[PDB]
């Protein structure tokens, strides 16, 4: 039968998927672990990945005398440990004095971690993000600011060093501090993986932190000359050295998945113990073997399969050699004697960083991958005697040495051994091969930047000025996405809108230096709510829409829509009004122009919505109230369409007989001076302290225009021939309200603010006599703006073809004296993507929050952006 | 491992633990925690932040509460998979079924 | 649903194992909750003559 | 033929039920 054909291959389907479940789960403690960003400061300048490789790959020697700062013959230092940005992370002078190094330097490394993953660090409150941090207490504190007493407790807590990053970030996954001695980071490390492979956490931070405020390690075996000398025969003691080094690490398959770049991965770790060794102190030989076998074995791996370790490496008599028996135990064995293991130590360079020392190892190691090179060990005068180095195919990098990638994946093991007995041994794996499909550019894609002050926006700019120059980069799309969705949007704004080359840099360059420039966009971001103007009359022009629907499927779709609902009513295509083709009628007709405005604001408005913007409240004016009350969902898109379309064709009895004049004079002076024409002219509309427009007959117009030719009044006629808001419109009242029968007025979802009432209306309330009305009475748009204004409204957004209504409302906003501000979307002849970009950019500046995604697209080619630039104080408490 | 969560440290130590047997790492553990007041400094910071009572009692989920108190003490568990304590013929005095682990994050302060 | 311990109470073994929650908060803002449930129930041996 | 893919099956579901309870 058939029926066993087509019932086997749906059962092997279930099949082939049940054993894919059982495989991704089985494998799931040992996943492969991606290294997604790292950040890290370490003596000898360093303070960023980068510069811990420009300082190996160079063989420098960080080592240098004791800071002159602290109130105390040379180690490894981070000489600005007391420079931190309290503002940046809402920390007061007080609390920040008060506050250990080691939380402080916490905080900006793991800010500039995050930032490093592609990852905005604000966007991660209420993840599941880990934060497992290898700390120990020193003292920093035993003389604190008067009242700072409880900031000195928590400021000075080990447990806060890890809790105090996801308090300030809004972390919700645990966050441990946990002390292994001189091992701490690693096992952290070990940790944040173990978490993540038990699907406790999305990401992680693993890192460690050490400052010596107060001389006292060196007092407490010490190289004379103060240099580990790691595995050489000169090997005297170690030294120590302050330092910060994390990672955010995340599941391979969840990387992968969300597009994030890997920079190395994890593949195998572990913890164990030395036990009874030969004293507490002492390291075991055997158990560091026992710890390299588990990372193997967890990993899935074979000695041979390693090419290199960054030793633990201290520089001491005791220690180094008992290490390299390890290493040739372990590693160097079942290996081709031409491909042995090469060690080095970070420690020669910079000094032993104790809790942060392991992660500063991997951190070198992922540097040391990327760039294909093995860097020198230094001071290694000769391999030390006290290790038989014929035993195994083990070798020193005496020199720097090329690491190839072509027959397999380069990896390196990472050791972290502690005086406590807790070793740990990290095995990392260059990043597989990410496969690039290639979206198209989005023309004039605007380049975001922004800081906490205006120093800082300065410095931003610069920055990044700096990183484009001195490297190569993707296409002007890949960055703007970076930009836009890789960094967090902070007070003092600023965008970059062109399509054009050899623009974006000497803009770039003008905002580091304060200066202007034409495709710059500046502003101070804004608590507040936000309001889409729907206008009447005013901003329509001819070709209006046209590019936006060759270049917009959005606003294409949107007045597709719109011409649907509007065929049922007219005798037109809305398509062909708006392209102007060979047949269609033009906007001096008021039943063309009303529909068709109608459409522009609706699908502009449903346009800015689709970018993210929802509109706390929508305000309207007199035939604007239609596309409001239709985005307010108080009218479908069907019964919004009907009134529109049949009120401004019972409008066309009344052409010739009427009209309407703005002048720049208040509502009073304005009634004042209407007096002697009687109910030939009305107050048509109130738009602001010195905005009223008059509507009424062609004659009575007339003669006041020669009225404010006497008295200096500005006075301009509307281009319309129709007197809406006058005693005229009685004459259409029966066909008016026909207009609107057959309506079903639905409550809104999203507040109207009625120019009818001056409040909030109830959608229900939109019936036929209440559209006669908008035609009838005063547009009340100032009294509206002062009650929008009133319930907290800052951000009006003109969801038109060109403003209108900006100037007015502006005039009214400067007579309450409030913050507010007002964009428009398009302007006449300026209906392109361009013009959109430039739109949304300002409204963005102002502070509205917009899906850069929408606008972007929902993934690029990831492109590393500079870190925050931190504006730096001193803070050191003075003994 | 020696773990600092501050007054969670103890029962985070033994979700760890018990993470480490689930994945294989450990066949056995100890999970616990210690505290011994050598001088009286918790007494006289936290008293100054107003968090101790001053009769000294933790008079939890009370009306008439005012304050927490310090304690010293110890306290350790030795715990192993509920397969291999049945296996080996170990008596389970109790079974840790369920352990979790998570952080405050955006909370009305750090404290 | 909650009640405090104002009284001790008997804790009955019939029916279902017995099952409690244990809280632990800290300053840092890490929290911690066990959930430990009784010792299953499913859990003739001759003398040896003097047993050491 | 579609008793060793259903025994296949069956056992595969087992497999991945006891491996989810042991984590």
């Amino acid at each position: 039968e058939d029926r066993l054909r087509d019932y086997l291959k749906r059962a092997t389907a279930d099949l082939s998927r049940v054993r894919r479940q059982l495989q991704e789960t089985e494998a799931a403690s040992r996943e492969p672990i991606a290294i997604i960003g790292m950040a890290c400061r370490l003596p000898g300048g360093v303070d960023s990945p980068e510069g811990l490789w420009e300082l190996v790959d160079s063989g420098t020697d960080a080592i240098a005398g004791f800071p002159l700062d602290r109130g105390w013959k040379e180690a490894g230092f981070l000489y600005d440990a007391g420079e931190f940005d309290a503002g940046f992370f809402g920390i007061s002078p007080r609390e920040a004095v008060s506050m250990d190094p080691q939380q402080r330097l916490m905080l900006e490394a793991s800010w500039e971690a995050f930032e490093r993953a592609g990852l905005d660090p604000a966007r991660q409150r209420g993840t599941a993000t880990g934060v497992f941090v290898g700390a120990t207490a020193t003292g920093y504190v035993s003389e604190v600011p008067e009242g700072a007493e409880g900031f000195a407790i928590t400021g000075n807590m080990t447990a806060v060093t890890s809790g105090r990053i996801s308090y300030t970030l809004g972390l919700q996954g645990p966050a441990v501090t946990i002390d292994t001695a001189c091992s701490s980071s690693l096992v952290a490390l070990h940790l944040a993986c173990q978490s993540l492979r038990q699907g406790e956490c999305t990401t992680a931070l693993a890192g460690g932190v050490t400052v010596m405020p107060t001389p006292t390690a060196f007092t407490e075996g010490l190289a004379p000359d103060g240099r580990c000398k790691s595995f050489a025969a000169a090997a005297d003691g170690t030294n120590w050295a302050e330092g910060v080094a994390v990672l955010v690490v995340e599941r391979l398959s969840d990387a992968r998945r969300n597009g994030h770049r890997v920079l190395a991965v994890v593949r195998g770790t572990a913890i164990n113990q030395d036990g009874a060794s030969n004293g507490l102190s002492a390291p075991n030989d055997l158990a560091q073997e026992r710890v390299i076998r588990s990372a193997l074995d967890n990993a899935g791996l074979t000695a041979s399969d390693v090419d290199a370790v960054e030793a633990h490496g201290t520089g001491t008599t005791l220690g180094d050699p008992i290490e390299a028996q390890a290493l040739l135990a372990a590693y160097g064995h079942e290996r081709p004697a031409h491909r042995p293991l090469r060690v080095g130590s970070l420690k020669s360079n910079i000094g032993h960083a104790g809790p942060a020392a392991g992660v500063a190892g991997v951190i070198k190691m992922v540097m040391a991958m990327r760039h294909g090179v093995l860097p020198r060990s230094l001071h290694i005068d000769e391999p030390t005697p006290q290790v038989d180095w014929s035993s195994g195919a083990v070798t020193l990098l005496t020199e720097p040495v090329d690491w190839p990638d072509s027959d397999r994946p380069r990896r390196a093991g990472v050791s972290a051994f502690g005086i406590s007995g807790t070793n740990a041994h990290v095995i990392l794996e260059q990043a597989p091969t990410q496969d690039p499909q290639p979206a198209p550019p989005v023309p004039a894609a605007p380049w975001l930047l922004s800081a906490k002050t205006p120093a800082a926006l300065r410095a931003q700019a610069r920055r990044l000025h700096t990183h484009l120059a001195r490297h190569p980069h993707p296409d002007p799309t890949d960055i703007a996405h970076a930009l836009a969705t890789t960094r967090t949007p902070h007070e003092h704004r600023a965008a970059l809108v062109t399509d054009d080359h050899g623009t974006r840099g000497p803009a770039l360059a003008a905002l580091a230096e304060g200066a202007p420039d034409a495709c710059l966009i500046s502003g101070t971001a804004l608590k507040g709510r936000t309001v889409f103007v729907f206008p009447g009359q005013g901003s329509q022009w001819t070709g209006m829409g046209r590019e936006l629907l060759h270049t917009s499927p959005e606003f294409a779709a949107y007045i597709a829509e719109c011409e649907t609902a509007l065929n049922d009513f007219v005798d037109w295509s809305l398509t062909d009004v708006l392209r102007g083709t060979e047949g269609a009628p033009g906007y001096d007709r008021v039943d063309v122009v009303q529909p068709a405005l109608f459409a522009v604001m609706v699908s502009l408005a449903r346009l800015w919505q689709h970018h993210g913007i929802h509109p706390d409240a929508v305000i309207g004016h007199s035939q604007g109230e239609i596309a409001a009350a239709h985005i307010a969902g108080a009218l479908s898109l069907q019964d919004a369409a009907r009134i529109v379309a049949l009120r401004s064709q019972a409008l066309l009895p009344l052409a010739g007989l009427g009209g309407m004049t703005s002048l720049a004079l208040p509502h009073d002076q304005a009634l004042q001076l209407i007096q002697p024409w009687g109910q030939d002219l009305s107050i048509a509309s109130v738009n602001g302290p010195h905005s009223t427009v008059v509507s009424g007959t062609t004659h009575a117009l007339d003669e006041l225009h020669t009225t404010c030719d006497t008295q200096g009044v500005r006075a301009r006629r509307i281009p319309v021939d129709y007197a809406s808001h006058s005693a005229q419109v009685e004459s259409i009242r029966d066909t008016v309200l026909q207009a609107a029968t057959g309506i079903n007025p639905q409550p809104t979802t999203i507040p109207l603010y009625s120019t009818v009432t001056g409040q909030p209306i109830d959608g229900t309330q939109l019936d036929a006599d209440y559209w006669y009305t908008n035609l009838r009475h005063t547009v009340r748009f100032e009294e509206t703006t002062r009650a929008l204004l009133g319930s907290g409204h800052r951000h009006f957004i003109e969801t038109t073809a060109h403003p209108v209504l900006a100037l007015a409302l502006e005039e009214t906003i400067e007579a309450t004296g409030s913050d507010a501000r007002v964009t428009g979307t398009l302007r006449r002849d300026h209906g392109d993507l361009t013009q959109l970009h430039t739109a949304l950019a300002t409204a963005w500046t102002h502070g509205i929050d917009v899906d850069w995604t929408a606008v972007l697209g929902d993934r690029r080619t990831p492109f590393e952006l500079p870190t925050y630039a931190f504006q730096r104080q001193r803070y050191w408490l003075e003994p | 491992v020696t773990i600092d969560t501050a007054c969670s440290s103890s029962l985070v130590a033994l979700h760890l633990a018990c993470q480490s047997l689930r994945q294989g790492e450990c066949t056995t553990a100890l999970a616990g925690g210690v505290t011994v007041m050598p001088t009286p400094t918790a007494f006289t910071e936290f008293s100054r932040q107003r968090g101790l009572a001053p009769d000294g009692r933790c008079k939890s989920f009370a009306a008439a509460a005012d304050g927490t108190n310090w304690a010293e003490g110890v306290a350790v568990l030795v715990v192993e998979r509920l397969s291999d304590a049945r296996r080996n013929g170990h008596r389970v005095l109790a079974v840790v079924r369920g352990t979790a682990i998570n952080q405050d994050g955006a909370s009305n302060g750090l404290s």
